[PDB]
Parts: structure tokens; sequence; C-alpha cells
């Protein structure tokens, strides 16, 4: 009868919230990266024909769920509307100059998609022993690729990381520069993107995601909160 | 007492101030009632910050007659009573809705990551609950302290005043009553102070529009509320053998103590709900 | 039905220059951005320029900047892409792509599976 | 050869197309001019269903035209009772990117997939009185889109790899598989007798297919973007298909060509569910912008609008009896029309 | 290697789908309104109901 279908909605309903905190106290992120990127690896550094992975992980006693996508075509105009409401994208990029320019226009259309337009990125320039030892051999130029890089100079407030050699630190904050452009150029401060460089040994990245939140979730905060 | 031109003032600012704050308290309670996506956290401390605005300003037009018109309170000694802990109690509501606002904002910005965890929406209206029963309780020794008097040489029908009773006077209730509701200015004004002094701190390290809204908060409510407690406590001392010359610095400090009274009611509704985009596309 | 063809390109010198052209059917030319995309042997596909819908924004993959030049007549519903200076790593089957949706600022038109907006392809043959 | 084989290709389609011109005859326009207009349909939020997390992707209702099941992101498969807004199940889904639900005729069972690549049919009428994971359909190398039962026992699905298959529940494997799209397959559309389906496939192309022999008997163009819904017409005769180039067009089997065409220079935003009244003279579309519209399916005029939801419109579906019409969007809630 | 099949399995598909038995549009439209002017009565939404009978009331 009626009585008993209220109550077992409510029954339902109790589940539900009980659900509501655990999903509200969990935060999602999209990894994306090419093949030559190593988020692979960045996956295995995250210890705690499916078309989907998920690996979870915790900071600090927040619970990060990490989203990795599996059998997909590479066709991604429709299934990426499904994370129009992750916190963040982890934006995996692979620094070997040549798939530069095809990772430019990966992050360009994730920044300027109409569904992912709040959406912020972490921007990981993976693989920089690679690029260390990539611009010290001098074998391979980065003007051939990126003729600008022939009058790029370092600036003055750009941290150093102790240890570079200055061509290195100048090829590194000229890859990073361009994300950075594209970044800047559209949209507004909606969104930011937050770029590392990062190694796909680093034990830190989990941190440094972890920082980029903490962020993130201030950002909205400050709306929720009647502050902005 | 006072010029006539004053109190003509003093009245026709608070009608103005009427006017504005009752749009204001309406239009917060109306927009949180409609819209569901609106009823989070801060806006439920914002409803109760309304409803207790609103009764203040219902209030208003006893206390103007009480202050200006000066028709002898020939109404009930119930009503100036009942009328007086009504308008002590959303007094007190407020401002600790304000200093729970405060302290709800340090966090989610302080620790982000955290607040998600650790701050409930299912405890928040037993937070509400309980700031009421305290403003309540606070508000209780009202009964006690207020009552409708008279001048002892004439008709008690042309000189019936509603002000503190001259048992309380007397007994030392009055200056018991007026550290009491120091309380209710000391801990809202550390409270917010400190609170907001680490945010400004976290956000300076938009946020430069933040950290300013924030100190506007902080200096509005030392302005509506610091003239209020200090004529209370003039009004006690006035009372004192010797306190003549005192008497009217007290009377002209609770004019403009009534004035920015009722003006912290009009303004809270600006000052916490206005400033949010969500608020204004709702509106 | 939605069909680029181009013509143009083709065998050439190095040194040489080169008009591609592409005529669309099927679609408003003028609510979509539109993209050049080459192949070269043994290799995938890559993102050489694009053009807004007005030919206001415009842009160049490093490689080919201030040799190319792309342009678009919405009243003949044409793309063209002029390659003047051609290198011999040129040598390429180049599409003509065009943004899966109009009025929109992202596109993600170079998949190798059959993107279904983009043409078959002309040969541009840089060789002595 | 490939270029021979190319060459023969464009000309069998100038063959088709001087054929379907051929038939064209006279326009739907044309004929149904002096059919009085549809009015000003004016509809009203009857109920609003709560209770879900994230955004709706798919609804779906029950034959009773009572019940109907909704799913969303957050990983909850929701069936409700629409009279009363009581929720009936909550089903837990393993995965929580779930893109579309599907409602057994016979009520007896859900099924549900998504960026999983794998269909799960989930048992409703379990002896313990608790729902289960009946079936999990694995195979589709992409993402599910759509699904429909056929039966308790077959249900047929449409995938991001490009392709369609018919499966069968009880041994779990695909007894049928369409192939001959070039895109993702976005929707599919059962047919009222359930011998054909229609389905579109972001290349801007529809196709009918035949259950039984699994082969591709009609393709239809004339989109200029990807179709991202179709829905079959009452009768079964014809389909509606919206795509992102913000129109609706309608196709007749029969006559193998485009009738109608649904837009306005006022709307520049896709379509992402459509579907047709009772009678079929009404076709209600969802839109990227948050209001869905109601056309007159007949001299293409928007009838009506149902504004409402503060997000993107996802889902779309209308009752057997035609007695009202739901509306899922990305903002969590399901309104009920009528 | 396998593209050449590709184009051979589009051509002879072409022609199954050139064979078929077309019909005039007149006749589909003609079809379509004659089915819509049956229904119309029995819609609701096109034919809003008696309260009474609307089971949303
Ligand atoms: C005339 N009345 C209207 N006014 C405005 C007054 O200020 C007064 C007369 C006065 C007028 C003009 C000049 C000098 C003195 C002075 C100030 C005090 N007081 C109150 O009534 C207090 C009673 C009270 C509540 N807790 C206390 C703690 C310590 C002292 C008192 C109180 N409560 C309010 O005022 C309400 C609750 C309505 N907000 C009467
Ligand atoms: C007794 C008088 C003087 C004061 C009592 C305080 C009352 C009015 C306060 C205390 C808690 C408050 C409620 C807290 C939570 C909600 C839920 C929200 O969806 C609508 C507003 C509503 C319902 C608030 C309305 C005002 C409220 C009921
Ligand atoms: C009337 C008084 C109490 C208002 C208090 C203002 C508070 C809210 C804000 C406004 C601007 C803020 C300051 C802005 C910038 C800095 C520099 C930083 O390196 C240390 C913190 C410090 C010094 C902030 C402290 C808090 C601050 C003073």
């Amino acid at each position: 009868e009626d009585k008993a279908a209220v109550e077992r909605s409510k029954m339902i309903e109790k589940q539900l919230q009980k659900d509501k905190q655990v999903y509200r106290r969990t935060l999602r992120l999209l990894l994306l990266g090419a093949d030559n990127s190593g988020k692979s690896t960045i996956v295995k550094q995250m210890r705690i024909t499916s078309g989907i992975f998920e690996t979870k992980f915790q900071v600090d006693k927040v619970n990060f769920h990490m989203f990795d996508v599996g059998a997909q075509r590479d066709e991604r105009r429709k299934w990426i509307q499904c994370f129009n409401d992750v916190t963040a994208i982890i934006f995996v990029v692979d620094s070997s100059d040549n798939r530069l320019q095809e990772a430019l226009n990966d992050f360009k259309s994730i920044w300027n998609n109409r569904w992912l337009r709040t959406i912020s990125v972490i921007l990981f320039l993976n693989k920089q022993d690679l690029l260390a030892e990539k611009v010290l051999a001098g074998k391979s130029k980065i003007e051939d690729y990126f003729p600008e890089f022939a009058r790029y100079t370092t600036p003055e407030d750009a941290t150093p990381e102790p240890g570079e050699d200055p061509r290195v630190t100048r090829a590194k904050y000229f890859i990073r520069k361009e994300f950075v452009d594209i970044s800047t150029a559209s949209g507004d401060g909606r969104h930011i993107c937050y770029p590392h460089f990062t190694c796909s040994v680093d034990t830190e990245n989990a941190r440094r995601i972890f920082n980029d939140c903490k962020d993130i979730i201030l950002q909205m905060n400050l709306r929720e909160y009647n502050l902005v | 007492l006072f010029p006539a031109p004053l109190l003509a003032g003093v009245t026709a600012t608070c009608v103005a101030l009427f006017v504005v704050g009752i749009a204001g308290n309406l239009l917060t309670m109306l927009v949180v009632s409609r819209f569901r996506e609106l009823r989070t956290t801060t806006n439920l401390y914002l409803s109760s910050m309304a409803f207790s605005d609103l009764l203040i300003f219902l209030c208003m037009p006893l206390d103007l007659v009480r202050l200006w018109q000066y028709r002898p309170w020939n109404f009930g000694d119930l009503l100036c009573k009942l009328f007086q802990f009504v308008s002590e109690s959303c007094t007190y509501a407020t401002v600790l809705t304000i200093t729970a606002l405060s302290v709800e904002r340090y966090f989610a910005i302080c620790f982000p990551l955290r607040a998600k965890v650790v701050v409930t929406k299912g405890r928040v209206k037993l937070v509400i609950f309980v700031i009421w029963a305290v403003a309540f309780c606070s508000a209780g020794p009202i009964f006690v302290l207020v009552g409708v008097e008279h001048e002892n040489g004439t008709d008690p029908w042309d000189t019936n005043e509603c002000r503190p009773t001259e048992f309380a006077v007397r007994s030392g209730l009055l200056t018991v009553m007026v550290w009491v509701s120091s309380i209710f200015f000391f801990l809202p004004v550390f409270c917010l102070t400190v609170l907001y002094s680490l945010i400004g701190r976290k956000l300076w390290r938009n946020h430069k529009q933040t950290v300013k809204m924030l100190a506007v908060v902080v200096f509005a409510f030392i302005l509506c509320w610091l003239p209020f407690h200090v004529g209370r406590y003039l009004f006690s001392k006035s009372f004192e053998p010797g306190s003549l010359e005192i008497a009217q610095i007290s009377q002209y400090c609770n004019l403009v103590s009534f004035v920015l009274f009722y003006l912290s009611a009009a303004i809270n509704p600006i000052l916490y709900n206005i400033m949010s985009k969500k608020y204004r596309v709702a509106v | 039905q939605v069909q680029l063809q181009e013509s143009g390109g083709g065998l050439v010198q190095p040194g040489g220059s080169l008009r591609l052209s592409c005529a669309a059917s099927g679609f408003t030319f003028s609510n979509y951005k539109m993209n050049w995309v080459r192949q070269a042997p043994g290799k995938g596909l890559e993102w050489v320029s694009d053009i807004s819908q007005s030919g206001a924004s415009i842009s160049y993959t490093g490689s080919v900047k201030g040799r190319f030049t792309i342009s678009r007549d919405n009243a003949k519903n044409t793309l063209y892409l002029q390659m003047n200076s051609l290198k011999p790593e040129d040598t390429a089957v180049y599409y003509c792509a065009r943004c899966p949706a109009p009025f929109t600022r992202d596109c993600f038109d170079v998949t190798s599976t059959t993107y279904a907006y983009r043409g078959q392809g002309t040969q541009v043959t840089v060789s002595s | 050869e490939l270029d021979q084989l190319r060459q023969e290709a464009e000309q069998l389609k100038n063959q088709i197309r001087d054929a379907r011109k051929a038939c064209a005859d006279a326009t739907l326009s044309q004929i149904t001019n002096n059919i009085d207009p549809v009015g000003r349909i004016q509809m009203r939020t009857r109920r609003t269903l709560r209770g879900h997390l994230a955004k709706i992707y798919a609804m779906h209702w029950g034959t009773d035209s009572r019940l109907l099941v909704s799913a969303s992101q957050d990983g909850k498969l929701i069936i409700w009772d629409s009279y009363t807004t009581n929720k009936v199940h909550a089903i837990p889904l393993r995965s929580s990117w779930v893109m579309t639900c599907a409602y057994a005729p016979s009520g007896n069972y859900v099924a549900c997939g998504g960026l999983d690549n794998i269909c799960s049919i989930y048992n409703l009428k379990t002896r313990e009185g608790n729902v289960r994971v009946s079936r999990e359909l694995a195979g589709h190398t992409g993402y599910l889109s759509c699904c429909r039962f056929l039966d308790d026992n077959q249900i047929v699905t449409s995938s991001g790899d490009t392709t369609c298959a018919l499966w069968d529940i009880e041994t779990g494997q695909q007894t049928t598989t369409f192939t001959g799209h070039t895109g993702d397959v976005m929707s599919l559309s059962l047919a009222p007798d359930t011998r054909l389906f229609v389905s579109g496939a972001c290349d801007a192309s529809a196709k009918l297919w035949d259950v039984r022999e699994g082969m591709c008997r009609q393709t239809f163009t004339g989109h200029e973007s990807d179709i991202n819904a179709i829905c079959f017409f009452p009768n079964g005769n014809a389909f509606a298909t919206g795509s992102d180039d913000a129109t609706c067009r309608l196709f007749d089997l029969r006559a193998d060509q485009e009738l109608m065409t649904y837009s306005h220079d006022n709307i520049i935003c896709g379509i992402t569910s459509v579907s047709f009244s009772k009678s079929g003279r009404l076709l209600l579309a969802g839109y990227d912008d948050f209001n869905c519209n109601v056309w007159d399916a007949l001299k293409a005029d928007r009838a009506g609008v149902l504004a409402g939801h503060d997000n993107r419109v996802s889902c779309l579906g209308v009752t057997d009896d035609g007695m009202a019409v739901a509306t899922g969007s990305w903002d969590s809630f399901l309104k009920i029309w009528n | 290697t396998a593209s050449i099949a590709q184009a051979r399995k589009l051509v002879e598909q072409l022609k199954m789908e050139a064979n078929i038995d077309r019909i005039k549009v007149s006749k589909a439209a003609a079809d379509l309104m004659a089915y819509c002017e049956a229904h119309a009565k029995e819609d609701p939404l096109l034919t809003p109901v008696p309260a009474s009978e609307n089971p949303f009331r």
C-alpha cells in the first residue's frame, strides 16, 4: 500500500544521503595524455576490453579518484563531455623536441571546449630528465619546430631550480610558456592551468595534485561563501 | 528631550532604513526559499540573519514611538516587555550568526579540503537552533530589566514610559546586563577580526576585492555596534551620583546608536548577499 | 551530404609553390572553423593550420609558419592553402578538415580512425 | 582496385540521389499547408524528481507509463514512481560513467552502460526482494551510448566503436553485429514492431537495420554534424533525428529522404534528445541551451517551449499513453510536464 | 591493404540501397497527415485532458 511505498522511499533516501556524503567528500580527476606521455607510469606512482580505469588514492586523508581512459577510439568529442564536473584534468605531456604541437592542440581543445570551460587543468610537463638530456645533447633543436624559440630568453623572475644548465632552463620555460599562453589567451579566470615540471619517477606528484586541488576548491569556496 | 529637528531627522533616516532593510531581508528569504540550489549552509545562516533583521525592523516602529512620538505608553506592560525581549533576542541572534558565518568562512578558505568533510549541513540547523537558544537565554532578563514606569508626581496615564525599571537601576541588574551585552560585542569583534585577518593573509599571500569586502564587513560591524554598547554603558553610568554632565553625552550617544543599530539591520543583506554573483543572478 | 573535395598540389621542385583548394558541400561553410591537416609517408596525421569562420583568427604549425598562408571564401564555400618555398619534408597527403560542430572554438579533427568531416586528401610531392 | 571502387561508389551515390529526387514530386510543407496550426502548446511541470547527485544522462519510461528509470553519472539508476515521486529502486552501479539506461517492456529488468563498454542487465523482480546484476554483456570496444530491450532475453546496443549489437542475454553473446557507421553511434530507436531499428552515428548519417538479417537497409543523410538523438515516428514509417548543427530532421523510410527540417535562426545549439507525442503531431526536442522546444511535426513551427532546467537538457521521454513528457537535465533533476 | 576491401564493401552496399522500391514523397506526407489526423484526439499532450483524468493532478 501507499504507506509501505513511502516507507521504502524513505529507506532509500537515507542511503542516498549516506552516499551523498561520500560523493561530496571525494575529488574526481580526469587523467589525459598521449601514448608517448608517461601517464601510464604516473598512475603507478599513485600507490594509495574495459573502457575506463579508476585509481583511488589518498593524500592527507583526502580521497582522489583519478580516471584514465581505457579502450576508447581516438575520437573524443563525445565521451569527454562525461567529465564536465570533475575537479581537475591532469594533462600529461611529454617534452620531446615532434609531438609538442599535437599536445598543444590537445590542450587548446580541452581548454576551449564548452563543457570543459570551467575545469582547471593540472599540466604535468613529464619526462624532464629526457628533456635535459635532449637539450644538452644539441642534436635536436627546438627552433626547427618552434621558430619563436630563436629569440625567446628566460624571464628574470623564473625560478632556476638550482643545478640546471641555462639552456635546459630556457627550453623548459619556453615549453611551459607555450601552454601558459594557450591557457591565458582564451577564456577568463573561470579556470586556471597549474603547470608542473615532473618526471614519472617523482614521488611528490601526488602531493602536487593535492596542492593544486586545495587551490581549485578554494576558488569555488570564494563563490560558495559569498566572498566574490 | 532633544531638539525636534534632530528626532525628525532620526525618524526620517529610520523610515528610509526601514524600507531598505525590509526589502533586503524579504529578498534574501524569498530567494533562498524559492531556489533549491541556493540552500547552502551560508544561505541558511543568512536566512536566519534575515529573519532576525526583519523582526528587528518590525519592532522598530514601537521603539521609534518610544523615542520620538512620545505618546504615553498606555499599551500593555506585557507589550513593552515582550517587544523589548524580541528586539534583544533578534539582536543577539544576528550577532551570533555573523560570528558563526565568519567561523565557517575561515574554514573552506584556510582549510578548503578539510571543510569538505568536517563541515556538515545536517549540523548547521542545530547550530542555528543553538544560536537562537542562546539569544533567548541571554535576552531573558529583559522581562526583569524593562517595564512601564511613570513620573512619581503625575497621573499614570500621561507619563507612562517603557524603559528600564528603577528597580533594575537600583538593584545593579543594569550593569550586569550591560556587561553581558558587551560580551556580544567583544567575542564577535575579536572572532571576526582574527578570522578575517587570517583569511586576508591567505588570500593576499578575485582576492583583492574579497579582502576589501572583508575589511568593509569588519569596519561596518565595529561602526554599528561599538556605539550601541558604549551608549548602553553610558546610560547605565548616567544614573550614578554626580553623573549629571554625562547624561547629555549618554543621550546623544544612544541616539546615534539607535540610528546605527537600525543601519546594521539595513546593511547586513548588502554586506553578505549582494557581493555574491549567484545571489545577484538569483534576484 | 557533407563532402570536401580538394584539388591542386602535386609534384613540385624544392623551393616551389602550390595552391591547394578545397570545395565544401553539404553544410553552411561560414559557420565552421576550417583546418588543413597532412600525413607524411610513414607517419601519422599532423595538423597544419586553421582559420576561423570569418578568417579573423588564423593559426599555423611552427614547421610551416612564414611559408604557408590559409584563406577562405565563404561566398564560394572554398578553403585555400597557398604554400610558398616548398621543402622536401612537405611531401605528404594534404586533407581539408572542418570543425565537428558549428560556432565552436575547439576542434577534434586529426584522428586517424576515419574522422568523418575531412576529405580524401591530395598528394603534394617535393622532389628533385 | 581502390580508385575504381571509389568512382563506382560516387556514381552509385549520384544514382541514388537522382532516384530519391525523382521520388520527390512534392514537399511535406506544400502538402500540409492547408492544415490548421496546432496552436500554442503550453505545458507545466507537474512533478520534479530529486535525488540524483550528478548530471542525469538518460531516462526511460516504463511501459506502464508510471514507473521511469533514470541514470546519473554519480553512479546510480533510480526507478521512480512518477505519480507519487516515490523512489521505487536505487541501483548503485559498478561504473559511475553511465551514458544510457533502458527499461524492459515487461518491467522485470533494466539495463545501463557507458564508458565501461559493458551493458549491465539488472533484475528487478528477484525473489529475495533486492536488485542484482543479472548479466554483464561485454564485447564492445567503445563506450555504450544507447541500449534498448527487444524482450527479456534480447537487447540491442549502440557503441562508440561505430557498431551496434544484438545480444542474447541468457548466453550473454552478440547474436548479431551491425556495422557500416564510421563515427560513434550516439542513439538508436527501436521500431514499434521491433523488426527494425534506426541509428544515428556522429557521421551526419542515420541507418536503418533489420534485426534478423543484420544488414543496413537504408542510409539517410542531410544533417551537417553529429546526430545525438533519433526517434521513430509512431507508425514506424518515419523517424526524427536531432544533431549538433542545431536542427532536427524528419526522414521517411519508404520515400527514403528528408521530409522536414525543424530549425530557427535563434537556435545555435545542438539537439540532445528528440521524441514524438502519442499521435506524432508534436516533436519534442531537448537542446544544449537549457530548455526544450515543442515543434509542430507537420508544419515545422515551434509550437511551445519547456523552460525550467538550469543546465543542459540531456534526455527526453514521452509515455506510451502520451499523458506526460519527462525531461532530464545536467542539473540532476527530472521534470514531468503535462 | 584492407582499405581496398572496405571500398568494395561500400560499393556493393550502395547497390542494395539503389534497388529499393521508393514511393512519391506526396504519398508519405499524406500518410503522416492521415495518422496525425486519426490519432489527434487520443494524444493528451496535443489535446490537454480534463484535470480529473490527469494522473499527475
Ligand atoms: C528610548 N529608548 C528607545 N532607547 C533608544 C534607549 O536607548 C534607552 C533609553 C535612552 C534613550 C535616549 C538616550 C539615553 C537613554 C537607553 C539604552 C538602554 N535602553 C533599552 O531599552 C535597552 C534595554 C537593555 C537591554 N539590554 C541592556 C543592557 C544594558 C542597558 C540597557 C539594556 N534595550 C533596547 O534598546 C532594545 C532591546 C529595544 N534594542 C533604553
Ligand atoms: C522563534 C523566532 C523568533 C525565531 C525562530 C528561528 C527560525 C525562524 C529559523 C531557525 C532555523 C531556520 C531554518 C533553517 C533551515 C531552513 C531550510 C531551508 O530549506 C529553508 C529555510 C529554513 C526552513 C530556515 C528558516 C528559518 C528558521 C526556521
Ligand atoms: C579594522 C581592521 C581590523 C581590518 C582588518 C583587515 C583584514 C580583513 C585584512 C585586509 C588586508 C589584509 C592584509 C593584506 C596583506 C598582508 C600582507 C601579508 O604578507 C601578511 C598579511 C597582510 C598584512 C594582511 C592581513 C589581514 C588584512 C589586514
